[PDB]
DNA sequence: TAAGTACT
RNA sequence: UUCGACCAGA
DNA sequence: AGTACTTTTCGGTCATT
C-alpha cells in the first residue's frame, strides 16, 4: 500500500476507531503532532484551497524540469496553462489530479505566492489548528457566525470582534480576478 | 509457489506470537454454525449439508466454492468453524494447570492466597520468568487452605492488617481422570467430598484478577487462565482432516472427522436433556461423555486407560497424536521431507573419475532436470536441446513460458516447433558438469553430503570415486546413495562454493585430511615404490601418457 | 565471616539478612581445611567494579542475560563472596592459546 | 572446574578408542554444558528447557507437551534458531544466510 | 483540510531493470502506484512532491530472484475529507433525489430530503433543477455543502452533504 | 542429541561463539578463533630441552668472542663485536624467549611440546629455502635490528579479534600468546641464521606469508560451529567397535546424562 | 534504526570477504545475470552466469553490499569493492 | 527420495543456508498463505481475483500480508488451532533485542 | 537395551 | 490412505 | 521409596478397516 511514518504497535485488539467530526479529531494518522521522514516531530500540514493549488503547481513545474535535464539523455487562461503542465509531468490517467487543479484552481482564492504568504502569516498567530488555519483560508466569511459556524472548532477560541477583523484583512489581501 | 497472483504485499515471519482462543474469539472467526454431526447426503443427495464440513467452509468434489471464495481446493486452506458446547469443559493437556491453579487461590472471591504481605512471596514476585514464578508461587500456596483475610503487616506481629475477605476453607485438590474433586475439612471432624464443576472452576477463573493472572504465568491478551477451560470449540476445515474417494457411491471419511461427528452427538444429546425431562444428576452422566470425546479428540495416549477405540478396536489418531515425535508434522514433516528432484541406485567404485565427480546413469540424468532461463547467452543452446526432445540425452523436457504454463515437451502437438523467449524457462536434463549434492545415510558428517560433478554415464550406478569413499563411508556390497538436484543458479553456487568434495579434503574434526588412498592404488602405491623396483622405457612411457597433467618430458 | 564447628541452629541463621546494607556469611571449619582455590583445575577468579562490568558489556553489546553465570553458592563464588549481579572474570589457560579470558556473572 | 573436568573425562572416552577430536568441539559441548549455571545435561531434562524459542525445543522429544504450554503463557519466538526457519520455510541465519546483500545504487553508476 | 503527509511504499525491481539510471525507474514507478491513489488512513493521493530529492536508501535483494526491494519514502499532497468539514463545489449530477457536487477529486452528494423545503424539485426543466424564492440549482452552479458522513470504498470517497444549516447553498 | 543440543550456535561477526539467545557460550571460538581446518602438529622447541641446550640455540651474546655471532653468519658480523646497543635487544630478545619458557611449562605440564596450531612455520621456511636457492655457505645480510624488530612487528598483525579498545584489544593479545610463542620460538635471531641461513629476502618473504597464512586461518563468521562439534563428537561415537574403568560408549552416555550414579566411581589421589 | 546502523568508521568486522558472502554473492549475482540482469564487465566469450559473476567478482565490479548483522541487532555495512577476496 | 533430519544437519554445518530452503520449500511443500496483519491467523478470506481480502472478526480488508510456507507447516498451525491454540504469525518484530 | 522422571 | 505383521536389506 | 511406564532409540507384502 503506503505505510505511514508511525509503526502504531497494534496488539490485536483493533477496537477504539474514533469518529471523525469538526471536534478536531482527525484520524490518528492526522494529529497534530505527527513525524517527519528525518525522524523529527512536525505540526501537521494543513492546505487551504489556493494555498494548494500553488504547491502542487510549483511541484509538478520543478519536474517538467529534472524531467528534461535528463531528456537529453488569468482565470480561464490558466486552465490551459495547466492542462499541458498535466500532459507532461503526470500520468494523464491521473483522472483526480486534473479535476483537483481544475476545482483547485477555480475556488482558489490567491494568485501571488506574496499574497498567500501574508494570509500564513496573518493566521499563523491565532495558535488555532491547522485544520482551522485553512478553512479560514478556503471559505469567505463575512460574520464572525458565519466562520465561528462553519468551523465550529472555534467556537471558544477566539473573540468575535478579533475573528472578525481577521476576516476584514482577507477580503482585503484576496486577490481580484 | 502456490500459483495466481495476489495484490497482498509478502513477508517472512518474524515472530511467533502463542496464545489461547478466546471463545468470542473462534466465533468471530469462523464461518460455518455446524449444528448437524452428518457428512452430506441432502437425503442421500450427494452434496454436503449446512451441518458438518461445509456449512460455508472449504471443499471437495473438485469445486471452486469456498465462500465465493472460489480458487478451489488447491490455494483455498481451510476456513475454521466452530461449534458452540453444551457445558464447559476441560482442556484434556492443561487440566495439569486448570488444577494447579485453583490450588493457587481460592474460589467464591477468586484471588490470590499470598499478598506482598507474606515475605516469602516478594521473593516469589521478583522473578521473572512466567515459567519459575508460578512454580515456586505454586509451591507456597498449595500447603496454605485458609484464604486469609488478616495478616501480621511489616511490623508486630500483634497487629493485624487487613485486605480481601471471606475465610471461606480451601480444599486440596486431586485428579481423578478428567474431572477435579477435593475435600474441605471441617473442625469441631470429617471430610466434604463434592465434585467441582466446570461451570464453577471456569467462573472462579473469570473472576480472578488482572495483575493476578500476570503474576501467575499469563497474558492478558494472548491467554488468560479461564481459557484453558472450553466454550467454543474451532472446527478443522475438510484440509486438516480430508477424505478419500472410491471414484462415487462410497465413503471416505477422516479420523477427526468423526470425533466431531461423535463431539457433536454427545453434545446435541445433552442440550435436549437440559430443556427435557431433567433427572437433574442423570444428565452429569452424559456431560461427562461430552468432556471425554471434546478430550480425546485432542490426546488419545492418557493414563485413564479408556482408549476410545473405534469400532474395529483401531485407536483413534487424536490431534495430538499426528505432532508427536518422528513420523510426525513437526519433526517428520517439517523438520525433514521428501523431495522432489532426488534420485538413488547401487554405487560401485570407477578407477577412472577425477575425485570430485560422480557418474550418473543415462537413465536418471534423462529424469532429472534443471530450469534453465533462456538467455542470449544460450537460446542457440538451449532451443536445440528442446528441440533435441526428452528421450535423446543431452535434451530438455519442459519449457515454461512467462504466462506461468507449462509445454510438456514429449506431448505438446508443438514440440517440434517452439521458439523460446528470452525470459523463458526450459527445465532440461542434468548435464556433464552440473553441481549436485551426493549423499550416503545415516548422515552423521558435513561429508556425508557432498557436491560431485555430474558425469553422465552408461549402465545403472552412481559411479563414484573412491577417495571419496571413506567419507560417505561406503562400501560397493551393495551400497545405495542418495543424489539432489539443485535449482537455482544461486543454489548451485552454495554447493559448488561450499559442499564441492575437493573442499572436504582437509576436516576440522581432526584437523587432518579426511580422505587418502586405499585397496589397489595403495597397496599398489607401495610395490611401485620398492628400491628393487624398477621399470623400462615401453611402459615409463604409457605411464607418463597417463598423468594428464605430464609436462611431456620423458 | 562466622567460622562455626559442627553446624549452627535453623533458629540462629535466620538472623543474618535483617540488618542491611551489612552482610554476614556462614562457614563450616571441615570445609576450609583447604583452599579449593589452590586446586590443579580451579583457575584464578576476579571480581568486577560496577564499572569494569558496565564495560564488558558496552565492549559486547551483551545484556545481563547473555552472560554466562556463576551459581550463588558456587565454592569460589563464595571464596570471594560475590552478590546476585556481581561479575567474576576467569581467567585460565589454554591448549590452543595460552591464557583465554572467561566471564561468569552471577545468580 | 568442574568444565575443566567435564571436558576431561569426555576427551578421554574419545582417547580410550585410539581416535582424535581438536579440543575446540569437545570444548564447545563441555562449555554448553557448563555456562547456565552448573551441569546442564543433554537431554529432554536439561538443555531443552532453557529460554530458547517454543517452535525450536518444540522438535525434540516433548513437542505438543511443549506447544500446549507455550500458547497457555502466550510465548513469544524470536524466529533466531536455525530450527525456526526451517519449519518456516525461510532463509535461516546461518552461514550463507548471517548477512544480508544490497544493490548500492550509487556505485551502480561508476560502473560503466 | 488538504494535507501533506510524509509516508513511503516498497517496490519490488525486477534484477532486470539493475541499470545505470535504476534510480529513474523506480520513482518513475513510485508515481504509477501512488499518484491517483486512493485509501481510508490517507485518502485521496494527489501529488508527490519534492520529485528531485525522493529518498530511495540502499534496497536489498530479495532471495530467491534476484529482485530487489527499496523502501522508497517520499512526501506528497493528499486529501481526505471528514464529517462536518465544510466545503464548497461545483454540482455535477442532478436528480430527482437530490444533486451531487464535486469538490476537489471527490464527489458529495446531498438529499432531497437533507436540503430545506422551500426548495423543491422542477423534472420538466432542461438542464434538470431545483428551484426556490429567489434560488435556482442546477448544473454549474457553485454550491457550499457540509459533510454529515464519509463512506471510503475502492478508489475513491463518497459522502453525504448538506445545505440545511445557515450561511450554506448558493453563492 | 549433542545435535539438536548445538543447533544454533554459530560464530557471530563479533568472533563471539552463542546460541539463538545470543549467550556468549565461547567468546572466542575455540579460545583462539581458528578455524579447525587450518591447523596442524607443530612442536614448541622452546619448552624441552635441556637448560643447557637452551642457551646453545637461543642466547647471543654480542660481547664475547665465544657466545657471538660468528661473522661467517652475518655480513655485518665483525662491525657488531661488542656494540651495546645492540646486546640490549639481543638481551631483550632472551629474557623475552625464556618467559615463554617459564609460560609453556605453566601451561602444559606434560612436557608435550607438540601442539595443533595455526600456520606451519616449518615448511613456509622449508619454501623459503629452495625458493631463493639459498647457499649454507655465504654470509646473511640482516640487520640485527633487522630479524628481532621484523618479529615483532609481525606479532601485531596476526590479528584475530579488532576492536578499537582495551577490553577488546586486550583479548587480541591473549587470542594469540600461544601462537607467538610458537613464533619467537622459531624466529630466534641465532637460528634465523646459523640454522636456516635467511637473507633479507627470504626473511622479508617468510614474514609476509606467516602474516597472509594466518589471518586465513582465522573462523569465518558464518560457520555453524554447532553441528559442527556436534557431529565431530558424535560421529567417532558410532565407530566405536567393542584398566577397568566404565569404558566408551556406555561411558559418554553416562556422561552426556550427567548420571549421579555412576557404575565406576573412582577417584585418584595423589 | 539509525541508532542501529554503524558509522563507516568505528567499523569492526573482518576486513576480508567471509567465505559464505563471496559464496552467496556469486551466486545471487549469478542469478541475477541469468535473470537477464546488467554485466558490467566484458564478457570475454564468458556465457555461464556463475562464470560471468566470478569474473565481476574479479574486477570488483559487483554493485552489491553486504550487511553484517550483530549479535545485539546493529548492523556494519561492506562493499565487494572494499573486502578483500584472499581465499 | 527423503531429505530428512540428519540431511538438514548437515546442510546447516555446510553453511549451505539457501540450498537447505530450496530443498524445504520449492522442491517439496512451499504454499502460500495470506494473514491478518493484526491477529497473526490464516483466517484472511482472500479473493484473490476481486482483490477483496477482508477478515471478520478482526474485521480487516487492509493490513494483509501474504506469506510462503511449507504447507506441512499451515497444517501444524491449523491442527494446533483446532486444540484451541493460537500460533501467531507476525511480519515484524516489535520486541527489538 | 537402559536410564530418568514422574507417578502410584 | 491407516494399523499391523513380515520382510528385505545396507 | 519402590515398582511400573514412556520416550527415544534409510523398499515391497499381506490382511483388514
Ligand atoms: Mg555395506
Ligand atoms: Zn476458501
Ligand atoms: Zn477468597
Ligand atoms: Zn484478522
Amino acid at each position: 500500500s503506503t505505510s505511514t511514518f508511525q509503526t502504531r504497535r497494534r496488539r490485536l485488539k483493533k477496537v477504539e476507531e474514533e469518529e471523525n467530526a469538526a471536534t478536531l479529531q482527525l484520524g490518528q494518522e492526522f494529529q497534530l503532532k505527527q513525524i517527519n521522514h528525518q525522524g523529527e516531530e512536525e505540526e501537521l500540514i494543513a492546505l487551504n484551497l489556493s494555498e494548494a493549488r500553488l504547491v502542487i503547481k510549483e511541484a509538478l513545474v520543478e519536474r517538467r524540469r529534472a524531467f528534461k535535464r535528463s531528456q537529453k539523455k488569468t482565470r480561464e487562461k490558466e486552465l490551459e496553462s495547466i492542462d499541458v503542465l498535466l500532459e507532461q509531468t503526470t500520468g494523464g490517467n491521473n483522472k483526480d489530479l486534473k479535476n483537483t487543479m481544475q476545482y483547485l484552481t477555480n475556488f482558489s482564492r490567491f494568485r501571488d505566492q506574496e499574497t498567500v504568504g501574508a494570509v500564513i502569516q496573518l493566521l499563523k498567530s491565532t495558535g488555532l489548528h491547522p485544520f482551522e488555519v485553512a478553512q479560514l483560508g478556503s471559505l469567505a466569511c463575512d460574520t464572525a457566525d458565519e466562520a465561528k459556524t462553519l468551523i465550529p472548532s472555534l467556537n471558544n477560541k477566539i473573540s468575535d470582534d478579533e475573528l472578525e477583523r481577521i476576516l476584514k484583512e482577507l477580503s482585503n489581501l484576496e486577490t481580484l480576478y | 509457489v502456490g500459483q495466481q497472483y495476489s495484490s497482498a504485499p509478502l513477508r517472512t515471519v518474524k515472530e511467533v506470537q502463542f496464545g489461547l482462543f478466546s471463545p468470542e474469539e473462534v466465533r468471530a472467526i469462523s464461518v460455518a454454525k455446524i449444528r448437524f454431526p452428518e457428512t452430506m447426503d441432502e437425503t442421500q443427495t450427494r452434496a454436503k449439508i449446512g451441518g458438518l464440513n461445509d456449512p460455508r467452509l472449504g471443499s471437495i468434489d473438485r469445486n471452486l466454492k469456498c465462500q465465493t471464495c472460489q480458487e478451489g481446493m488447491n490455494e483455498c486452506p481451510g476456513h475454521f468453524g466452530h461449534i458452540d458446547l453444551a457445558k464447559p469443559v476441560f482442556h484434556v493437556g492443561f487440566i495439569a494447570k486448570i488444577k494447579k491453579v485453583c490450588e493457587c487461590v481460592c474460589m467464591h472471591c477468586g484471588k490470590l492466597l499470598l499478598d506482598e504481605h507474606n515475605e516469602l512471596m516478594r521473593q516469589a514476585l521478583a522473578i521473572k520468568d512466567s515459567k519459575k514464578r508460578f512454580a515456586a508461587i505454586w509451591t507456597l500456596c498449595k500447603t496454605k487452605m485458609v484464604c486469609e483475610t488478616d495478616v501480621p503487616s511489616e511490623d508486630d506481629p500483634t497487629q493485624l492488617v487487613s485486605r480481601g475477605g471471606c475465610g471461606n476453607t480451601q480444599p486440596t485438590i486431586r485428579k481423578d481422570g478428567l474431572k477435579l474433586v477435593g475435600s474441605w475439612k471441617k473442625d469441631r471432624d470429617e471430610p466434604e467430598l463434592r465434585v467441582l464443576s466446570t461451570e464453577e472452576i471456569l467462573n472462579i477463573f473469570k473472576h480472578i484478577s488482572v495483575k493476578d493472572f500476570t503474576s501467575l504465568g499469563f497474558n492478558e491478551v494472548f491467554s488468560r487462565p479461564e481459557w484453558m477451560i472450553l466454550t467454543c470449540l474451532p472446527v478443522p476445515p475438510p484440509p486438516v482432516r480430508p477424505s478419500i474417494s472410491f471414484n462415487e457411491s462410497q465413503r471416505g471419511e477422516d479420523d477427526l472427522t468423526f470425533k466431531l461427528a461423535d463431539i457433536l452427538k454427545a453434545n446435541i444429546s445433552l442440550e435436549t436433556l437440559e430443556h427435557n425431562g431433567a433427572p437433574h444428576h442423570a444428565i452429569e452422566e452424559a456431560e461427562s461423555l461430552l468432556q471425554f470425546h471434546v478430550a480425546t479428540y485432542m490426546d488419545n495416549d492418557i493414563a485413564g486407560q479408556p482408549q476410545a477405540l473405534q469400532k474395529s478396536g483401531r485407536p483413534v489418531k487424536s490431534i495430538r497424536a499426528r505432532l508427536k515425535g518422528k513420523e510426525g508434522r513437526i519433526r517428520g514433516n517439517l523438520m525433514g521431507k521428501r523431495v522432489d528432484f532426488s534420485a538413488r541406485t547401487v554405487i560401485s567404485g570407477d578407477p577412472n573419475l577425477e575425485l570430485d565427480q560422480v557418474g550418473v546413469p543415462k537413465s536418471i540424468a534423462k529424469t532429472l532436470t534443471y530450469p534453465e532461463v533462456v538467455t542470449p547467452y544460450n537460446i542457440d543452446r538451449l532451443t536445440q536441446l528442446v528441440r533435441n526432445g526428452p528421450n535423446e540425452h543431452p535434451g530438455a523436457k519442459y519449457v515454461i513460458r512467462d504466462s506461468g504454463d507449462r509445454i510438456d515437451l514429449r506431448y505438446s502437438k508443438r514440440a517440434g516447433d517452439i521458439q523460446l523467449q528470452y525470459g523463458w524457462k526450459v527445465e532440461r536434463h542434468i548435464m556433464d558438469n552440473d553441481p549436485v549434492l551426493f549423499n550416503r545415510q545415516p548422515s552423521l558428517h558435513k561429508m556425508s553430503m557432498m557436491a560431485h560433478r555430474v558425469k553422465v554415464i552408461p549402465y545403472s550406478t552412481f559411479r563414484l570415486n573412491l577417495s571419496v569413499t571413506s567419507p560417505y563411508n561406503a562400501d560397493f556390497d551393495g551400497d545405495e546413495m542418495n543424489l539432489h538436484v539443485p535449482q537455482s543458479e544461486e543454489t548451485r553456487a552454495e554447493l559448488s562454493q561450499l559442499c564441492a568434495v575437493p573442499l572436504q579434503i582437509v576436516s576440522p574434526q581432526s584437523n587432518k585430511p579426511c580422505m587418502g588412498i586405499v585397496q589397489d592404488t595403495l597397496c599398489g602405491i607401495r610395490k611401485l615404490t620398492l628400491r628393487d623396483t624398477f621399470i623400462e622405457l615401453d611402459q615409463v612411457l604409457n605411464m607418463l601418457y597417463w598423468v594428464p597433467d605430464w609436462d611431456g618430458v620423458i | 565471616i562466622f567460622v562455626y564447628q559442627n553446624n549452627i541452629t535453623p533458629s540462629a541463621m535466620k538472623l543474618v539478612p535483617s540488618i542491611p546494607p551489612a552482610t554476614i556469611e556462614t562457614f563450616n571449619e571441615a570445609a576450609l581445611v583447604v583452599n579449593i582455590t589452590h586446586h590443579e583445575l580451579v583457575p584464578k577468579h576476579i571480581r568486577l567494579s560496577s564499572d569494569e562490568k558496565r564495560e564488558l558489556l558496552k565492549r559486547y553489546r551483551l545484556k545481563e542475560s547473555q552472560l554466562p553465570r556463576i551459581q550463588r553458592a558456587d565454592p569460589v563464588a563464595l571464596y570471594l563472596g560475590l552478590k546476585r549481579g556481581e561479575v567474576v572474570k576467569i581467567i585460565r589457560k589454554s591448549e590452543t592459546s595460552g591464557r583465554y579470558a572467561s566471564y561468569r556473572i552471577c545468580m | 572446574a568442574g568444565r575443566a573436568a567435564l571436558y576431561k573425562e569426555v576427551y578421554n572416552v574419545i582417547a580410550s578408542d585410539g581416535s582424535y577430536v581438536n579440543y575446540r568441539h569437545m570444548a564447545l559441548l563441555v562449555d554448553v554444558m557448563t555456562t547456565q549455571g552448573g551441569l546442564t545435561s543433554v537431554t529432554r531434562h536439561g538443555f531443552n528447557r532453557s529460554n530458547t524459542g517454543a517452535l525450536m525445543r518444540c522438535s525434540f522429544e516433548e513437542t505438543v507437551e511443549i506447544l500446549f504450554e507455550a500458547g497457555a503463557s502466550a510465548e513469544l519466538d524470536d524466529c533466531r534458531g536455525v530450527s525456526e526457519n526451517v519449519i518456516l520455510g525461510q532463509m535461516a541465519p546461518i552461514g550463507t544466510g548471517a548477512f544480508d546483500v544490497m544493490i548500492d545504487e550509487e556505485s551502480l553508476v561508476k560502473y560503466m | 483540510m488538504f494535507f501533506i503527509k510524509d509516508l513511503s511504499l516498497n517496490i519490488t525491481l525486477h534484477p532486470s531493470f539493475f541499470g545505470p539510471r535504476m534510480k529513474q525507474y523506480l520513482k518513475t514507478k513510485l508515481l504509477e502506484e501512488v499518484e491517483g491513489s486512493c485509501t481510508g488512513k490517507f485518502g485521496y493521493i494527489l501529488c508527490v512532491l519534492d520529485y528531485d530529492n525522493i529518498d530511495i536508501q540502499r534496497g536489498r535483494i530479495l532471495p530467491t530472484d534476484g529482485s530487489a526491494e527499496f523502501n522508497v519514502k517520499y512526501r506528497a499532497v493528499v486529501f481526505k475529507p471528514f464529517k462536518g468539514e465544510v466545503v464548497d463545489g461545483t454540482v455535477v449530477s442532478c436528480s430527482q433525489h437530490g444533486f451531487e457536487v464535486q469538490v476537489g477529486p471527490m464527489k458529495v452528494f446531498v438529499t432531497k430530503h437533507l436540503m430545506p423545503q422551500d426548495l423543491t424539485f422542477n423534472a420538466g426543466s432542461n438542464p434538470p433543477s431545483y428551484q426556490s424564492s429567489e434560488d435556482v440549482i442546477t448544473i454549474k452552479s457553485r454550491i457550499r455543502v457540509k459533510i454529515e458522513g464519509c463512506i471510503s470504498q475502492v478508489s475513491s470517497i463518497h459522502a453525504i452533504g448538506s445545505i440545511k444549516e445557515d450561511y450554506l447553498g448558493a453563492i | 542429541r549433542l545435535v539438536k543440543a548445538l543447533e544454533d550456535i554459530m560464530v557471530h561477526y563479533d568472533n563471539t561463539t552463542r546460541n539463538s539467545l545470543g549467550n556468549v557460550i565461547q567468546f572466542i571460538y575455540g579460545e583462539d578463533g581458528m578455524d579447525a581446518a587450518h591447523i596442524e602438529k607443530q612442536s614448541l622447541d622452546t619448552i624441552g630441552g635441556s637448560d643447557a641446550a637452551f642457551e646453545k640455540r637461543y642466547r647471543v651474546d654480542l660481547l664475547n668472542t665465544d657466545h657471538t655471532l660468528d661473522p661467517s653468519l652475518l655480513e655485518s658480523g665483525s662491525e657488531i663485536l661488542g656494540d651495546l646497543k645492540l646486546q640490549v635487544l639481543l638481551d631483550e630478545e632472551y629474557k623475552q624467549l625464556v618467559k615463554d619458557r617459564k609460560f609453556l611449562r605453566e601451561v602444559f605440564v606434560d612436557g608435550e611440546a607438540n601442539w595443533p596450531l595455526p600456520v606451519n612455520i616449518r615448511r613456509i621456511i622449508q619454501n623459503a629455502q629452495q625458493t631463493f636457492h639459498i647457499d649454507h655457505t655465504k654470509p646473511s645480510d640482516l640487520t640485527i635490528k633487522d630479524i628481532v624488530l621484523g618479529v615483532k612487528d609481525l606479532q601485531e598483525n596476526l590479528l584475530v579479534l579488532r576492536g578499537k579498545n582495551e577490553i577488546i584489544q586486550n583479548a587480541q593479545r591473549d587470542a594469540v600468546t600461544l601462537f607467538c610463542c610458537l613464533l619467537r620460538s622459531r624466529l630466534a635471531t641465532r637460528r634465523v641464521l646459523q640454522e636456516y641461513r635467511l637473507t633479507k629476502q627470504a626473511f622479508d618473504w617468510v614474514l609476509s606469508n606467516i602474516e597472509a597464512q594466518f589471518l586465513r586461518s582465522v573462523v569465518h563468521p558464518g560457520e555453524m560451529v554447532g553441528v559442527l562439534a556436534a557431529q565431530s563428537i558424535g560421529e567417532p561415537a558410532t565407530q566405536m567397535t567393542l584398566k577397568k574403568v566404565t569404558s566408551g560408549v556406555p561411558r559418554l552416555k553416562e556422561i552426556l546424562n550427567v548420571a549421579k550414579n555412576m557404575k565406576t566411581p573412582s577417584l585418584t589421589v595423589y | 534504526l539509525k541508532e542501529k546502523a554503524i558509522p563507516k568508521d568505528q567499523r569492526a568486522t573482518t576486513p576480508y570477504m567471509t567465505k559464505y558472502e563471496r559464496a552467496r554473492i556469486l551466486g545471487t549475482r549469478a542469478l541475477q545475470i541469468s535473470m537477464n540482469a546488467p554485466v558490467f564487465v566484458d564478457l570475454e566469450g564468458e556465457t555461464d552466469p556463475l562464470r560471468i559473476a566470478m569474473k565481476e567478482l574479479a574486477e570488483k565490479k559487483i554493485p552489491l553490499v553486504i550487511r553484517r548483522y550483530l549479535p545485539d541487532g546493529s548492523f556494519e555495512d561492506w562493499s565487494v569493492e572494499e573486502l578483500i577476496v584472499d581465499l | 527420495l527423503r531429505f530428512g533430519e540428519m540431511e538438514r544437519d548437515c546442510m546447516i554445518a555446510h553453511g549451505a543456508a539457501s540450498f537447505l530452503k530450496e530443498r524445504l520449500m520449492e522442491a517439496s511443500d512451499a504454499f502460500r498463505v495470506h494473514i491478518c496483519g493484526i491477529c497473526g491467523l490464516m483466517t484472511v478470506i482472500a479473493k484473490l481475483n476481486h482483490n477483496q481480502f477482508e477478515c471478520k472478526g478482526c474485521d480487516n480488508k487492509i493490513d494483509i500480508y501474504q506469506i510462503h510456507i511449507p504447507y506441512a507447516a499451515k497444517l501444524l498451525f491449523q491442527e494446533l488451532m483446532a486444540m484451541n491454540i493460537t500460533p501467531r504469525l507476525y511480519t515484524d518484530r516489535s520486541r527489538d533485542f
